[PDB]
RNA sequence: UGCUCGC
C-alpha cells in the first residue's frame, strides 16, 4: 500500500505529465471565500507554449457539473460549449470564468490576481520513485567480465557511456576517469613478462 | 556491445545510483539533495589521520 | 585505517544525465542529504542537464579518491561551468516561474510597503546568507506613504550587505524595446543598471535568461568571480518564489477568449483571403496569371496564396495582441519570454 | 483627494476586473506620514469586538472587527493543524477475511472521529506501543456476516439475504482501561456521525479488530483535523457611485447576490440599494455589463473577518476556537520562557 | 480536416526528430572519435598525439571561447569603460582632454607588463582610445568646454567625464581579462571542438 | 540651503503613448520662468494629477533646510522639522545620467538630467546654467507641491 | 534548544539578530511579525522558512539605535499574548451572551 | 471501490451520506437536488459523492462467500 | 496507455506478476461519448482533484 | 534473445 511522495508521476488526460515536487500542508495552501484549499496546485507556464486549451475548458465544464449536478461532455469536435458553461456558473453564484477571489494561506492576505480553481481528471501512472530508486554497493560482477550487471533486479550498476567519457576527456580530469574506468569498475593486477611480453 | 564499446571505452561502474529528479529551489546551483536511503548505500573510503 | 563513511554533506559527487550533448551534461555538486527519495538541484542547472522533470532518471556517482574527488570540485565545479564553451554563452541562468517572477516583481506598477519589503528580503536569509546584514534601502516615495519599489528590493539580490564588494553595472536593451527612447521607452524596456542598482528598466529573458551575453549574472561572473554570481542566482531563486506566491498568477479560460473587435477584424480579414484566393484561382484556372520569376504558374499560385494565409495570420495576430489588456498571463509570460511567444498567443 | 485614496488603500481592498489592489496591510508606523500607526494597547481593545451570527451543532459563524489578517490566518492554521484531538491510529487485526484490504480498512478506520475530549488525555510518550490509561483508547471491532435464517424465496436485495453485510462504525464498541469507565460516562466514548460505512462483507466473512488511539494534532496527520471547514473571509461592502434606478437597477439584483441587491419604489419607479453585502459572494458579474462597470465600486473591509467554522462534531466549534487561542498562549508563554532561561 | 492536418504536420515533426537524435548521435560519435587526440601544448602550439602540430596557435590568437565577452571578441571596450567609470567615480580629480587621453595612454601602455601582450590587443586598445577622444573632441568643441578646466559650468565636464585614474583602472582590466582569457596549456581543445559542433 | 533647482511647471501631457500603468504616468511639463521640459515618472494612485494642473517642483541635494547633509540613513518615524513639511509629494532618488543635446549639432547650450527614482525616470532638459550643482551618482530628494 | 539566538557577525552586534525557532511554522512567525513589526524601534522585521522538510523557522530583527533587539523580541511577545487573552475574553463573553439571548 | 471516508480537499465526513444518497436516487430525487439536500454546499463534496463508483458490490459478486 | 485503476470485477481472484490497482477510483466529470461506449466509467483510472 | 515501456 503505497502513498503518494516526492517522485511520483502524475497525468491530467491532458498529456500534462509531472512529478510531484513538495508536499505543502493544509495550512499552507491558498483557501477561497468557502474554505477549500486545491489538492493539486500545476504551473501555468506549460499552457503557453503547449496551448492547451482543452485543459481550461475541461476545468470549467467539470466545475459547472460539480456545481448543477451533472457530467458535461467533451466530445470531439462537439461537446458542451463554453457559453452554456459560463451560464451554468453565472447561475450558481460563481464567476464566469473559473478565477476566484483567493486569500494565500501563507500570510493570510488576499492575492493580486484571482486563481483559476475547478475540478481536473488526475490519472496516477505506474512510474513510481520507489522502484525507479536504485544504489550500487560494490555488489556482484560477471563471470566473462568482472563488471558490475545491467539491471536493476540483477543488481546492476550505471554505466559510464562513451558519451560520458567524452565529456570527461573535454573537461580534462583525467584521474577522475582513470578512477571511473579503471580503479572502480574493472582493476586487476597481472603478471607480465620484461623478456617475451 | 564488443570489448572495445562496451567493455573498453564505456563499461559499468560500481558506487553509482540511478533516481528519479524533482524540483528544490533553496538549495545553490552547486549543491545538490540526495536521499537518505542512497547515502547510506554509496559509501566512500576515509583515510584515518590525525 | 580506511573507513567507509557514509555520502555525508560536502562530499563532491558526479550529478549527470545520461543522454550527453555537451560536457555541460554532467557536472559535480556538493552533496546534501534530504529525508526525501528524489535527487533534488536548483532549477536554473536545468538548461545544462536539458532536464523538465517530467521523470527523467538521472545518474550520480561518488568518486572513490581524493584527486578525483579534487579534480571534479575543480574542473566540473558548477561555479566554473557557468558558460558553454561553445560560444561563451551562460547555461547557468534564470528559467520559468523565476523571468515571469522578477519581471513582475521590477514593474513600474509595484509599490511595497515597509512589512512586505522586509519580508521579501528576509525571504533569501538563510545559509551563508544568515552572517550578513540586510542593508534596507531607502523607500522612493516617503511624504504620502512609504513605499518601496520593486526594482530596489531586485537590486538587493545584487548588493545584500554593506561589506559586499559587488558593483554591478549593465546598459542593454529589452525584448519590448521601442527603438527610439534610449532609456525612455514608454514600454520601459531598457535595461540600466549602475552599482549594483536597477536604475531603469525591466528583468526579462534578454537579461535574466540563458539566451546570450549581457546577462546580469554573467556580468557578475566576468567581473566578480564565481562566488558573488552563484550567490546573486541563489538569492534571486529563493526571492522570486516567495514574492510570485504572495502575489499569485494564475492562467484562466478568460485570458485566451477572443473579443468582439478581434471577432470582427478575423472575420473581415477570412473574407478579404478568400476572395483574394478565390481571384489568383479563377486567373491561373482561366487565363493566364502572372508567373513569379523561378518557378513555374502553379507554384506562383502556391507560394500567393500561403502569402495571403500567412496575411491573415499575422494580421489576426496583430489585432489579438492589441485588444488584450495588460496583466495577461499569457501575454505576461510572452513577454518576459519565460515561456511561449506572440505566435503562439495567436493560434490559441 | 489624496486623503480619501489614502484611507481607500489604508481600510479598503478593491477587487478589480483584471486584478485585486491594495492587498497589503500596511498600517505600521513610518509608513502613512499623517497617521501614528503605533502599537496601542488601548485602541485595539476599544476597536476590536466578536459577534455571531450563527451558531448550530458542528458550526459556528462568527465577525471579529479589528483584528489582522495575520492573526487571522494564525488562529485559522491553529484550527486546521495545531488543535490537538483523539483518532485511529493503530490497528490489531485477528482474521480478517474481508474484501477489502487490511491497509485500506485501518486507513478507513484512522479516518473515523472519535468523540472523546481530547484535553482529559495526554500525548503517548515516544515508543511505549502497549499504551496506558490515561494516553489511550481501545474500540473493539466484531462482526461476522452470515446468511439470513428466514427469508424470501428470492430476496434479490442483499438486506434480506445477509445480516450484518454492512459494518458500519455502530458495531464499534469502546473497551474501558483501567478506570475510564469510572471517569467517563456510559455513551460519551463513542463515534461521532455512527453511520459511516466502513465496509460491506458477505456470508463467511469475518473483521474482528481492535483499534488504540492517542492523541495527536492536525500537523502531523489529516485525522487529528477536527475543524472541517475552518476559513475566514473579508466582509464586503458594495459602494454605489451614483444612483442606479429604472430597469437597470433590477439588472444589479441579477448581476450581485439575489439577497443583498434589493429594489425599491420610493416614487413609483424602481431604485437599488445595498440590503444586506454579507451575503454577497463577489462572482464579479457586474464586470460584465458594460454600463454598470463604472456605477459600482466592489471592495472588501480589511479588518473585519467572518470566520466560518464547521467541526467533524469532536467537540463544539466555540470550544476549538477557544482551545486554539489557548494553544497560541501556549506557544507564547513556551517560547517567553525559553528567552528568559536564555537570559 | 484540421485537425488531421495538425496531427500529421505533428507527427512530421516527431519523426524528424526521432531521425535527427540518431543521425546527430553518429555524427557526434565520429566527431569525437576523430578529435580527441588534440591537446593545447604550453608552446601555446596545439599538437596530436604522435607530435605533430596542427596549428601553430589555436584560432590564430590563443584566447579561450569559453572566456570570450564579445561577439567573437575578447572584450567589448564601451561596456568595460562604463563599468570602470560607474565603479570608481572620482569626484576630486578634473577631466582630461584628447591630448591629455593620448599622451597618458601611451605613457601606460609603453610599461613592461604590456610588452608580452599581443600586438593586435594593444591596435584595438589605441584604435578605443583614439575613438574615445575624438568623441569628447566632439562635445567640448559642441558645448566650448575648455581644457584648462576654468569653465563657469561644470556640469559641462560631466557630458563626457574621464580621469587618469579611471584610463589606468580601465588599462589593468583588459590586461588582465586578456590574460586570464587565453587558452590555459593541457586543455583538451579537441573534444571540446567535437562537442561544440555536435550539440 | 541644499536646493539644487527650483521651478513652477505646468502639464501638457498625461500619457502621450497610452495608459501603460495603472499607478504610474509619464508627464509632460513646461516651466514658465524658463524653458525647462520634464519628462517625469509619477504616482497617481497615492497623488492624482490633471492636464491643466500647475504645481512646484524642487529638487535638493538633502531634505533638511539648515544644511545638515548627514542622509547616511532615513528614519521615517523621526518627527523634526524639515522640507518636506512644505511639500505634499516627495521622491527619494539618484542622477545617474548627465547627457548633451544631440539635436543641436553646433552651438549648443542644452543638456538634460535623467533620475532614476526607484525605476521613477525622471528627464529635467533646459539650459546648463540652470542645472547647476547636478552632478553623476548624487542622490537627491524631488518635492513636488500643487498650485491653485 | 527551541529558540536560539544568533548575532550578525563574529563581532557580536545587538543591533542584527537573528532567532532560529524550531518546530513552528509560517502562524507564529507571521503573529510575531506583525505584533513586533509596529514597535518604532524596529527597522527591519523578516522570518524565513529555510527548508520545508525540517520544521523550523529563522526570524531576522535590526532595531534602529542601540536596542539589543531582544527587548523587543520579549515586548512582540507579550503583546501578541496579550491580544490572545483580550481576544479569549471577547469571544467568551460573546459566545455566552449569545447563548444567554437564545434561549 | 469503497466510498471514502473523507473528503479530499475539505475532510467532511461523507463515507456515511452515500447509502442515502443512493436512497435519495432510489426515490425521484435528481443529482443536484438531493446535493444540496445532503448538505453539500461546497463543491467538493458535491464531485466526491456524484464521481464516486460504487465497485464494492461488484467484488463481493467474485467473492469467495 | 500506463494510467493506474482497477483492470476488472475479477481483479481479486486474478494472480498476476503486475498489478497496479487505485484505493478509491472515480468516474471523469467530463466524460466523452466514446467513455460512455466502451463503458470506462464503470472501470476508472484515476481521481478528480 | 526477443518485445512493451520510461526521456
Ligand atoms: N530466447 C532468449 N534468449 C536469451 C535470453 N537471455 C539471454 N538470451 C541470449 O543470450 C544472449 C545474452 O546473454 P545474457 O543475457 O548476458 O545471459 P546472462 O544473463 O549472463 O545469463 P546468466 O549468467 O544465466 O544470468 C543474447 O544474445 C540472447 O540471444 C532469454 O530469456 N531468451
Ligand atoms: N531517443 C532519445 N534520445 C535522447 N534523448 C531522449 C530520447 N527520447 C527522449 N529523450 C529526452 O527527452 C527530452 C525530449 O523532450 P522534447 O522532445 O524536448 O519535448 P517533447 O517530448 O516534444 O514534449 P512536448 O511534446 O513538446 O510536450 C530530451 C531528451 O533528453
Ligand atoms: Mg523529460
Ligand atoms: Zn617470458
Ligand atoms: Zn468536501
Amino acid at each position: 500500500t503505497r502513498r503518494p511522495e516526492i517522485g511520483d508521476k502524475f497525468s491530467s488526460r491532458h498529456g500534462q505529465k509531472g512529478v510531484c515536487g513538495l508536499i505543502v500542508p493544509q495550512e499552507d495552501m491558498p483557501f477561497c471565500d468557502s474554505g477549500i484549499c486545491p489538492d493539486i496546485i500545476m504551473n501555468p507556464h506549460g499552457f503557453p507554449s503547449r496551448m492547451t486549451v482543452g485543459k481550461l475548458i475541461e476545468l470549467l465544464a467539470g466545475k459547472a457539473g460539480v456545481l448543477d449536478g451533472r457530467f458535461h461532455y467533451g466530445t470531439a469536435f462537439g461537446g458542451s460549449k463554453v457559453k452554456d458553461v459560463c451560464e451554468d456558473l453565472v447561475r450558481h453564484g460563481y464567476n464566469y470564468l473559473g478565477k476566484d477571489y483567493v486569500t494565500s494561506g501563507i500570510t493570510g492576505e488576499p492575492l493580486e490576481a484571482y486563481i483559476y480553481f475547478g475540478p481536473v481528471y488526475y490519472q496516477k501512472l505506474k512510474h513510481m520513485v520507489l522502484d525507479k530508486m536504485h544504489a550500487r554497493a560494490r555488489g556482484p560482477r560477471a563471470v566473462l567480465t568482472r563488471q558490475p550487471t545491467e539491471g536493476r533486479s540483477r543488481d546492476g550498476g550505471l554505466r559510464l557511456g562513451e558519451m560520458e567519457r567524452d565529456c570527461l576527456i573535454g573537461y580534462g580530469a583525467s584521474m577522475l576517469l582513470l578512477e571511473r574506468l579503471m580503479i572502480s569498475s574493472d582493476a586487476f593486477e597481472v603478471d607480465v613478462c620484461g623478456q617475451c611480453g | 556491445q564488443g570489448r572495445f564499446r562496451g567493455n573498453l571505452s564505456g563499461k559499468r561502474v560500481d558506487f553509482s545510483g540511478r533516481t528519479v529528479i524533482s524540483p528544490d529551489p533553496n538549495l545553490r546551483i552547486d549543491e545538490v539533495a540526495v536521499p537518505v536511503h542512497v547515502a547510506k548505500i554509496l559509501t566512500f573510503p576515509e583515510k584515518v589521520n590525525k | 585505517d580506511i573507513v567507509e563513511r557514509h555520502l555525508i554533506d560536502g562530499d563532491v559527487v558526479l550529478f549527470n544525465r545520461q543522454p550527453s550533448l555537451h560536457k555541460l551534461s554532467i557536472m559535480a555538486h556538493l552533496a546534501r542529504v534530504k529525508p526525501h527519495r528524489t535527487f533534488r538541484f536548483n532549477e536554473c542547472v536545468c538548461t545544462p542537464y536539458n532536464a523538465d522533470f517530467d521523470g527523467d532518471e538521472m545518474n550520480l556517482h561518488l568518486p572513490q579518491t581524493e584527486e578525483a574527488k579534487a579534480e571534479a570540485l575543480v574542473l566540473m565545479g558548477t561555479k566554473a561551468n557557468l558558460v558553454t564553451p561553445r560560444n561563451g554563452e551562460p547555461l547557468i541562468a534564470a528559467i520559468q516561474d523565476f523571468l515571469t517572477g522578477a519581471y513582475l516583481l521590477t514593474l513600474k506598477d509595484t509599490f511595497f510597503d515597509r512589512a512586505k519589503a522586509c519580508q521579501i528580503i528576509a525571504s533569501i536569509l538563510v545559509g551563508k546568507d544568515e552572517k550578513i546584514k540586510v542593508r534596507l534601502p531607502p523607500p522612493t516615495i516617503l511624504k504620502p506613504v512609504t513605499l518601496w519599489t520593486g526594482k530596489q528590493i531586485f537590486s538587493v539580490i545584487l548588493r545584500p550587505s554593506d561589506d559586499n564588494p559587488v558593483r554591478a553595472n549593465l546598459r542593454t536593451k529589452g525584448k519590448q524595446y521601442c527603438g527610439k527612447g534610449e532609456d525612455l521607452c514608454a514600454n520601459d524596456s531598457y535595461v540600466t543598471i549602475q552599482n549594483s542598482e536597477l536604475m531603469s528598466g525591466s528583468m526579462d529573458k534578454g537579461t535574466l535568461g540563458s539566451g546570450s551575453k549581457n546577462n546580469i549574472f554573467y556580468i557578475l561572473l566576468r567581473d566578480w568571480g564565481q562566488n558573488e554570481a552563484a550567490d546573486a542566482m541563489s538569492r534571486l531563486a529563493r526571492l522570486a518564489p516567495v514574492y510570485l506566491s504572495n502575489r499569485g498568477f494564475s492562467i484562466g479560460i478568460g485570458d485566451v477568449t477572443p473579443g468582439q473587435g478581434l471577432l470582427k477584424a478575423k472575420y473581415e480579414l477570412l473574407n478579404a483571403g478568400y476572395k483574394k484566393c478565390d481571384e489568383y484561382i479563377e486567373a491561373l484556372n482561366t487565363g493566364k496569371l502572372q508567373q513569379q520569376p523561378g518557378c513555374t504558374a502553379e507554384e506562383t499560385l502556391e507560394a500567393l496564396i500561403l502569402k495571403e494565409l500567412s496575411v491573415i495570420r499575422d494580421h489576426a495576430g496583430s489585432a489579438c495582441l492589441r485588444e488584450l489588456d495588460k496583466s495577461n498571463s499569457p501575454l505576461t509570460m510572452a513577454l518576459c519570454g519565460s515561456k511561449g511567444s506572440f505566435i503562439n498567443i495567436s493560434q490559441m | 483627494a489624496a486623503s480619501q485614496a489614502v484611507e481607500e488603500m489604508r481600510s479598503r481592498v478593491v477587487l478589480g476586473e483584471f486584478g485585486v489592489r491594495n492587498v497589503h496591510t500596511t498600517d505600521f508606523p513610518g509608513n502613512y506620514s499623517g497617521y501614528d500607526d503605533a502599537w496601542d494597547q488601548d485602541r485595539f481593545e476599544k476597536n476590536f469586538r466578536v459577534d455571531v451570527v450563527h451558531m448550530d451543532e458542528n458550526s459556528l459563524e462568527f465577525d471579529m472587527v479589528g483584528i489582522d489578517a495575520a492573526i487571522a490566518n494564525a488562529f485559522r492554521r491553529i484550527l486546521l493543524a495545531e488543535v490537538p484531538t483523539m483518532a485511529v491510529e493503530k490497528v490489531l487485526v485477528y482474521n480478517n477475511t474481508s474484501i477489502v484490504q487490511d491497509e485500506i480498512l485501518a486507513h478507513r478506520l484512522g479516518l473515523i472521529p472519535i468523540h472523546a475530549d481530547p484535553r482529559l488525555f495526554e500525548y503517548r510518550n515516544q515508543g511505549d506501543e502497549e499504551g496506558t490509561e490515561i494516553d489511550t483508547l481501545q474500540f473493539r471491532l466484531q462482526v461476522r456476516c452470515t446468511r439470513n435464517p428466514h427469508a424470501a424465496k428470492d430476496s434479490s436485495d442483499p438486506n434480506e439475504l445477509y445480516v450484518n453485510h454492512k459494518v458500519y462504525t455502530r458495531h464499534m464498541t469502546w473497551i474501558p482501561l483501567g478506570n475510564q469507565a469510572d471517569l467517563f460516562p456510559e455513551g460519551t466514548i463513542r463515534p461521532v456521525h455512527d453511520d459511516i460505512l466502513i465496509a460491506q462483507l458477505r456470508p463467511g466473512q469475518e473483521i474482528d479488530l481492535l483499534m488504540h488511539c492517542v492523541k495527536g494534532i492536525g500537523k502531523d496527520h489529516a485525522k487529528f483535523s477536527p475543524v472541517a471547514t475552518a476559513s475566514y473571509r473579508l466582509l464586503p461592502d458594495i459602494t454605489l457611485l451614483e444612483p442606479v434606478e429604472g430597469e437597470a437597477a433590477e439588472e444589479l439584483s441579477r448581476c450581485f447576490s439575489p439577497g443583498v441587491i434589493e429594489v425599491q419604489e420610493v416614487q413609483g419607479k424602481k431604485v437599488a440599494r445595498v440590503a444586506n453585502p454579507r451575503l454577497d459572494t463577489f462572482s464579479r458579474e457586474i464586470f460584465r455589463n458594460e454600463k454598470l462597470k463604472k456605477v459600482v465600486r466592489l471592495a472588501r473591509v480589511r479588518d473585519h473577518y467572518i470566520f466560518s467554522v464547521e467541526s467533524t462534531g469532536v467537540l463544539p466549534p466555540d470550544v476549538l476556537v477557544s482551545e486554539a487561542i489557548k494553544v497560541l498562549m501556549g506557544k507564547c508563554r513556551r517560547f517567553l520562557d525559553e528567552l528568559d532561561a536564555v537570559q | 480536416t484540421e485537425f488531421f492536418f495538425h496531427t500529421m504536420a505533428g507527427r512530421e515533426g516527431l519523426v524528424d526528430t526521432a531521425v535527427k537524435t540518431a543521425e546527430t548521435g553518429y555524427m557526434q560519435r565520429r566527431l569525437v572519435k576523430s578529435l580527441e587526440d588534440l591537446c593545447s601544448q604550453y608552446d601555446l602550439t596545439v599538437r596530436s598525439s604522435t607530435g605533430d602540430i596542427i596549428q601553430f596557435i589555436y584560432g590564430g590568437d590563443g584566447l579561450d571561447p569559453a572566456a570570450m565577452e564579445g561577439k567573437d571578441e575578447p572584450l567589448e571596450f564601451k561596456r568595460v569603460l562604463d563599468n570602470i567609470k560607474a565603479v570608481f567615480p572620482c569626484p576630486s580629480e578634473p577631466a582630461l582632454s584628447k591630448n591629455e587621453l593620448i599622451l597618458t595612454t601611451e605613457s601606460i601602455m609603453k610599461k613592461s607588463e604590456f610588452l608580452c601582450c599581443q600586438d593586435s590587443f594593444l591596435q584595438e586598445i589605441k584604435k578605443f582610445i583614439k575613438g574615445v577622444s575624438e568623441k569628447i573632441k566632439k562635445t567640448r568643441d559642441k558645448y566650448g568646454i575648455n581644457d584648462n578646466g576654468t569653465t563657469e559650468p561644470r556640469v559641462l565636464y560631466q557630458l563626457d567625464r574621464i580621469t587618469p585614474t579611471q584610463v589606468e583602472k580601465f588599462l589593468e582590466t583588459c590586461r588582465d581579462k586578456y590574460m586570464r582569457a587565453q587558452m590555459e596549456p593541457g586543455s583538451a581543445v579537441g573534444a571540446l571542438c567535437a562537442q561544440s559542433i555536435g550539440e | 540651503a541644499g536646493i539644487l533647482f527650483e521651478d513652477i511647471f505646468d502639464v501638457k501631457d498625461i500619457d502621450p503613448e497610452g495608459k501603460k500603468f495603472d499607478r504610474v504616468s509619464r508627464l509632460h511639463c513646461e516651466s514658465e520662468s524658463f524653458k525647462m521640459d520634464l519628462i517625469l515618472d509619477v504616482n497617481i494612485q497615492i497623488y492624482p494629477v490633471d492636464l491643466g494642473d500647475k504645481f512646484r517642483l524642487v529638487i535638493a541635494s538633502t531634505l533638511y533646510e539648515d544644511g545638515t547633509l548627514d542622509d547616511g540613513e532615513y528614519n521615517p518615524t523621526d518627527d523634526r522639522p524639515s522640507r518636506a513639511d512644505q511639500f505634499e509629494y516627495v521622491m527619494y532618488g539618484k542622477v545617474y545620467r548627465i547627457e548633451g543635446d544631440e539635436t543641436s549639432t553646433e552651438a549648443a547650450t542644452r543638456l538634460s538630467a535623467y533620475v532614476s527614482y526607484g525605476g521613477l525616470l525622471m528627464r529635467l532638459q533646459g539650459d546648463a546654467n540652470n542645472l547647476h550643482g547636478f552632478e553623476v551618482d548624487s542622490r537627491v530628494y524631488l518635492l513636488m507641491k500643487k498650485l491653485a | 534548544k527551541t529558540a536560539l539566538e544568533m548575532v550578525q557577525a563574529a563581532g557580536t552586534d545587538r543591533h542584527c539578530v537573528t532567532f532560529v525557532l524550531h518546530e513552528e511554522d509560517h502562524t507564529l512567525g507571521n503573529s510575531l511579525r506583525y505584533m513586533i513589526m509596529k514597535n518604532p524601534e524596529v527597522e527591519f522585521c523578516g522570518y524565513t522558512t529555510t527548508h520545508p522538510s525540517e520544521s523550523k523557522i529563522n526570524l531576522r530583527i535590526q532595531t534602529r539605535g542601540t536596542l539589543p533587539a531582544v527587548e523587543p523580541f520579549q515586548r512582540g511577545l507579550n503583546e501578541l499574548m496579550n491580544v490572545c487573552q483580550h481576544v479569549l475574553d471577547k469571544f467568551e463573553a460573546s459566545i455566552k451572551d449569545y447563548k444567554d439571548q437564545k434561549a | 471501490m469503497i466510498i471514502p471516508v473523507r473528503c479530499f480537499t475539505c475532510g467532511k465526513i461523507v463515507g456515511n451520506k452515500w447509502e442515502a444518497y443512493l436512497g435519495l436516487l432510489q426515490a425521484e430525487y435528481t443529482e443536484g437536488d438531493a446535493l444540496d439536500a445532503l448538505g453539500l454546499k461546497r463543491y467538493c463534496c458535491r464531485r466526491m459523492l456524484l464521481a464516486h463508483v460504487d465497485l464494492i458490490e461488484k467484488l463481493l459478486n467474485y467473492a469467495p462467500l | 496507455k500506463q494510467a493506474m485503476g482497477t483492470i476488472g470485477y475479477n481483479q481479486r481472484n486474478r494472480i498476476d506478476t503486475l498489478m497496479y490497482l487505485l484505493a478509491y477510483p472515480q468516474k471523469p466529470m467530463v466524460k466523452t461519448k466514446t467513455i460512455e461506449l466502451i463503458e470506462f466509467e464503470k472501470l476508472p483510472a484515476g481521481q478528480n482533484a
